RNA sequence: UGGAGGUGAUUUAAAUG
RNA sequence: GGUCGGGUCGAGCCUAGGCUCCGUGAGGGGGGAGAAGUCGUAACAAGGUAGCCGUAGGGGAACCUACGGCUCGAUCACCUCCU
RNA sequence: AUUCCGGUUGAUCCUGCCGGAGGCCACUGCUAUGGGGGUCCGACUAAGCCAUGCGAGUCAAGGGGGCGUCCCUUCUGGGACGCCACCGGCGGACGGCUCAGUAACACGUCGGUAACCUACCCUCGGGAGGGGGAUAACCCCGGGAAACUGGGGCUAAUCCCCCAUAGGCCUGGGGUACUGGAAGGUCCCCAGGCCGAAAGGGAGCCGUAAGGCUCCGCCCGAGGAUGGGCCGGCGGCCGAUUAGGUAGUUGGUGGGGUAACGGCCCACCAAGCCGAAGAUCGGUACGGGCCGUGAGAGCGGGAGCCCGGAGAUGGACACUGAGACACGGGUCCAGGCCCUACGGGGCGCAGCAGGCGCGAAACCUCCGCAAUGCGGGAAACCGCGACGGGGGGACCCCCAGUGCCGUGCCUCUGGCACGGCUUUUCCGGAGUGUAAAAAGCUCCGGGAAUAAGGGCUGGGCAAGGCCGGUGGCAGCCGCCGCGGUAAUACCGGCGGCCCGAGUGGUGGCCACUAUUAUUGGGCCUAAAGCGGCCGUAGCCGGGCCCGUAAGUCCCUGGCGAAAUCCCACGGCUCAACCGUGGG
């Protein structure tokens, strides 16, 4: 379905005619739309080599940091922006870089939570 | 291999550094991983039946295997498929005989005979050297075996030094240090079985390897790589070598 | 290659010789296309019928073309219904099916 | 690519018909009693492999050219077709007929085992020669110097008996 | 001895194997 | 595991548009062999009007004519330039 | 052998092409006694279609059962013993087959991964505490034409699920213990989170018992090994009667996804990227080691063996697993086909044999796990159309036979007559050989007995100026040329020549050919100097002095698998073949 394998295309903007059929260990799969919500969501995958990754669909709760050090479980209460994609901020998307608003005050998000399955922030002063 | 790993190797594609007929038959033994590398050795089938010719064919190779009357580095070996490598000691005790695995002047595996004490010890180059959880320090051999030893002793091992260790108990007896007037002896490349002593260490930038100047007994002197060099002694050998 | 007969025919010698040539019209199995094949021998034309199947190759003349005074025709012919015409020709055999 | 074939040990001449090859290739079939030209052929080979090798070695230098050298040397006087102190020039003097006297069939003629090519031809394939104790039945086998003189009737043969009536006659010539 | 150029002229008709 | 909503990916199928290819094809056109049914004699000797190139017009057919060019043109007389 | 010979004229010298003479490969006419060795035999057309049998299993020392023979007692039983299936574990991703697709990081070669995954194996450091659960087998009842498949009862585990601990991963703040050329890596201390182990199981003895003493095992961490993924530089086809091409296209910033780096995919910002040193498009084709030929320079090919790639009727897509989008496993569409009680259900030999079709073009529906190896097992072992052994075949190469000797006669090469000899080969036996057979090899008895063809015969080109037929008819002819009633050339007889278990025909590549020319060709009259000139890129460029060291030369480290080639020595009787060393 996802296909990471190669380009179509040369540099030289030349077509490619495909040799074989797409592998297995090539395969992409669907993006993890990180929602804020009231309740927390995480599932598992088995990858490749029989491996895990833990998957965040919906956060509730943010590991915010200092620069002294000191962190804090708090909850989100909104995305109020993220550069990544124009639309994400009025869906509450979250991803690495976006800016969420907390009790505490703003934060600027540091973790992958598609990948690592939670979300870690620095507070913005 | 289309879709998985190899099980089988034919004759014709052995390793190059093996005692073995290569037209007489289709299939040879795939060696089982293991301590060396498949450039260094070989498997324990082709010590027992072809080298020494104990046995005749596999079947009765494999009872003698299977009985444990022979001992590698101190420890039975019963796996057909074991491989054997450079340094290593193959001992048989109902027989009474020792002998140590050397690379030739051709690049092919013999074996050397050796005396019974000399068969307790074997020397292992340092190949990496690390850092271990509760902060003590992992020495990585060219064996693929491993060591550990306490943060205090840090400044007595670096890589490219000699090690003779006790075998089977696995106890440290005696360290010999990479630096010029060592002796070494040359286990790959074009002047591979050659012996001597160290003269010069270059280096070079950007991760080519370094090398090493070498003077042999008759007076001459030669350059090799320096991870080929392996040292032996300090000023004499402290094994015996053909 | 393999055809069947279609017709018997002769072809006049080139200048200056005189004579005629004796050659078959033959249809090939493997696409359909008819090409002239000579007939070699004293009285060879008499073995060969229409319907009949034969086998045909290069009649070896020069750049693997035509030969002597009978430019033309590219081919010759070797086995009349799977027996050797030479043997026919000589005796030594007799063909098959009346 | 293409895997290995196995190649004819003898050249073929580069025209059929040229009158005075013929006539001398005919002198040496009837002289040494012969089967077939390509009998003749081979030998012919061997004698151009060795010159080949005398013209190249002659034109080398270096360390491995000289083992060479001394190696074509060694075997050519252990066929017994040079003497003991010849040189690397003397390969140039060698003709077709120093190869031929070196055949098993010559050999037993020359003896006085025979009294024909032919005979020795027979007795060599019906297996009467033994050749340092071993049974030989090829009469193209090329003799060595070392073994020449160990060549006898085989112990196992009629005429390992001076009294044989074939035998006498034999010994009669 | 032998050569290279220029300008003038050319008195009917006459096919074929 | 069934039923419904939404998103997204997708072989196949349908219609139309444009190119491309094979198969037959009334009719038209030169090319090559054959051997002579026919009309003439253009090229070779000054070949009976020297031959040939470029362009243009004309004629059953080879061909003819006009302007400019070449010698890969015979004969005689005179003149010029050389060895 | 670093080679020539015939053909344009009445006769001559040239240019130039055609033919002859050599090697190797595929089909094929006629004809054939023996053995040995080898990497030979449905590749060319149809990666077309396939009846039947076989090509992947194994573990009883993981676990409850069924049944049988026996021993102690037995109302009942406990033991031991031996088969059966089921649950459970590992393997089935290798090996085998073919060359359709592909002009591409597919392949060769040198490097990189500090940007990655890895069940089985090796070393070292640690761990194995507490709970629960169903279910096959088995018994009751069944459905369906079949392929298959339903309900109830009952049961075990090295089966499955929870709790704890160890452990793992992400982010923020400090310290500097390690490797390395260089730390987004390793190690130590605080802090917020999320994920989260295990079978002390099995067998045998010393055990009165208690408990040891071995063997095979279970989980975590660090490193190696083995098998791979990804990336870069360099190298190897044809076409301009294909000149412009590209628009996720090229780069940047912020993310997602992946085992992992990446326009791999998105959001936003720019106008880049390739090209006459040939882009793009079209044609053909799996790449290499190697193979054919040639004095060499070169030219041509790349089926068979080894290494890499790809595919399983065509096109798409998933489940399990360490590893697959899986040839003898699953799903959809398309196209064929088989069985149906008509409701339904199945199958693609580019595995080994075997059949049909296509064609000029290619074998037995055999025997064995004894050897070499692979998977499983603690082991003894078991399975394997891999592999090994034979059967068929003018596949390639090596070594032989179809008689020998003496004395006479002839036309004296050779044939015939006498006298004698031999047994490779042939016929019948014993031994050895073999998994069993067969071949082969050593011996014994019989006996010259059982064994020669194909092409050519005017010149090139070795060999007849003889005889009988035919009469520009029939026929021959690579080329030049013969045949028109007195043919050395056609058909036949007798002679003769070449090669010989082979010898001729057809098609292809190299040579011939200095008819592709770097070595090494031509252009006044023979094919060929643009009608003339100016100039862009490219190629080619005057003398001296100083510097550099890219080209270039010399020395030395690391590489370019094996097989294949050359040499000596050694083992099969020598050889072909095979081994040990040098190149
Ligand atoms: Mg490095
Ligand atoms: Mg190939
Ligand atoms: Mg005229
Ligand atoms: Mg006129
Ligand atoms: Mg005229
Ligand atoms: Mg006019
Ligand atoms: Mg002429
Ligand atoms: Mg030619
Ligand atoms: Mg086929
Ligand atoms: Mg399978
Ligand atoms: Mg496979
Ligand atoms: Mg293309
Ligand atoms: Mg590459
Ligand atoms: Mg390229
Ligand atoms: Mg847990
Ligand atoms: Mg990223
Ligand atoms: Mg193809
Ligand atoms: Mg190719
Ligand atoms: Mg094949
Ligand atoms: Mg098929
Ligand atoms: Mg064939
Ligand atoms: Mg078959
Ligand atoms: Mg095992
Ligand atoms: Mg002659
Ligand atoms: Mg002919
Ligand atoms: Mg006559
Ligand atoms: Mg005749
Ligand atoms: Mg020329
Ligand atoms: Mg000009
Ligand atoms: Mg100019
Ligand atoms: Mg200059
Ligand atoms: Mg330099
Ligand atoms: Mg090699
Ligand atoms: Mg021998
Ligand atoms: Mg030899
Ligand atoms: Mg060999």
């Amino acid at each position: 379905a996802i296909w990471q394998g190669r380009s179509l295309r040369k540099p030289s903007g030349g077509r490619i005619v495909l040799a074989r059929k797409k592998r297995k260990r090539e395969l992409g799969r669907e993006p993890s739309n990180t929602r804020v919500a009231e309740q927390d969501k995480r599932k598992i995958i088995r990858t490749y080599g029989g491996n895990k990754k833990v998957r965040l669909t919906a956060a509730a709760y943010a590991n915010v940091f200092d620069k002294s050090g000191k962190g804090r479980k708090v909850r989100i209460i909104r995305v109020i922006e993220n550069p990544a994609n124009r639309q994400f901020a009025r869906r509450n998307i979250i991803t690495k870089g976006a800016i969420i608003e907390t009790e505490i005050g703003k934060a600027k998000v540091t973790s992958r939570p598609g990948q690592d399955g939670v979300v870690n922030a620095i507070l913005l002063e | 291999a289309r879709k998985g790993p190899k099980r089988h190797l034919k004759r014709l594609a052995a390793p190059t550094s093996w005692y073995i007929e290569r037209k007489a038959y289709k299939w040879a033994v795939r060696p089982r991983p293991g301590p060396h590398n498949m450039r260094t050795s070989i498997p324990l089938l082709y010590i027992v039946r072809d080298y020494l010719g104990y046995a005749k064919t596999a079947r009765e190779a494999r009872k003698i295997l299977n009985e444990g009357k022979f001992l590698v580095d101190g420890r039975v070996r019963k796996d057909y498929k074991f491989p054997v490598g450079i340094m290593d000691v193959v001992s048989i005790p109902e027989t009474g005989e020792h002998y140590r695995v050397l690379p030739n002047r051709i690049g092919k595996l013999i074996l050397h005979p050796i005396s019974e004490e000399e068969a307790n010890i074997k020397p292992l180059r340092i190949r990496n050297k690390r850092m271990v959880k509760g902060a003590k320090i992992q020495l990585n051999f060219h064996d693929g075996t491993n060591h550990l030893i306490p943060l205090s002793e840090k400044d007595n091992y670096f890589t490219s030094y000699t090690v003779l260790m006790k075998v089977p108990e696995r106890e440290i007896l005696e360290v010999l240090p990479f630096e010029k007037g060592a002796y070494v002896f040359v286990t790959q490349g074009k002047n591979v079985a050659r012996k001597g002593r160290i003269v010069e260490i270059k280096k070079f930038p950007m991760g080519w390897p370094d090398v090493v100047t070498i003077e042999d007994e008759e007076g001459e002197l030669f350059d090799t790589l320096k991870e080929y060099a392996f040292v032996v002694g300090r000023d004499k050998p402290r094994i015996s070598l053909p | 290659a393999r055809g069947i007969v279609l017709e018997k025919i002769a072809v006049e010698a080139k200048q200056p010789n005189s004579g005629m040539r004796k050659a078959v019209r033959v249809q090939l199995i493997k696409n359909g296309k008819v090409v002239t094949a000579f007939c070699p021998g004293d009285g060879a034309i008499k073995f060969i019928d229409e319907h009949d199947e034969v086998i045909i190759e290069g009649i070896g003349g020069p750049k693997g073309g035509s030969m002597g005074d009978i430019p033309g025709i590219r081919y010759k012919v070797v086995k009349v219904n799977r027996v050797s015409l030479k043997e026919l020709v000589k005796g030594r055999k007799e063909k098959p099916r009346r | 690519g293409d895997p290995k074939r196995q190649r004819k040990k003898y050249e073929t001449p580069p025209h059929p018909w040229i009158k005075e090859r013929l006539d001398r290739e005919r002198v040496l079939m009837d002289k040494y009693e012969l089967k077939n030209k390509k009998e003749l052929w081979k030998h012919e080979t061997q004698l151009k492999n060795f010159r080949r090798r005398a013209r190249r070695l002659l034109a080398a230098r270096g360390k491995q050219a000289e083992i060479e050298r001394e190696q074509l040397l060694a075997r050519l006087k252990r066929l017994g077709l040079l003497p003991e102190d010849a040189v690397l020039d003397d390969v140039l003097s060698l003709t077709i007929e120093d190869i031929l006297e070196r055949r098993l069939q010559t050999i037993v003629y020359k003896k006085g085992l025979a009294r024909t090519m032919r005979q020795a031809r027979q007795l060599i394939v019906h297996g009467h020669i033994e050749v340092n104790g071993q049974i030989i039945r090829s009469p193209s086998y090329l003799v060595l110097k070392e073994e020449e003189d160990t060549i006898t009737y085989a112990r196992t043969s009629p005429f390992a008996n001076p009294q044989h009536p074939e035998r006498m006659m034999i010994e009669k010539a």
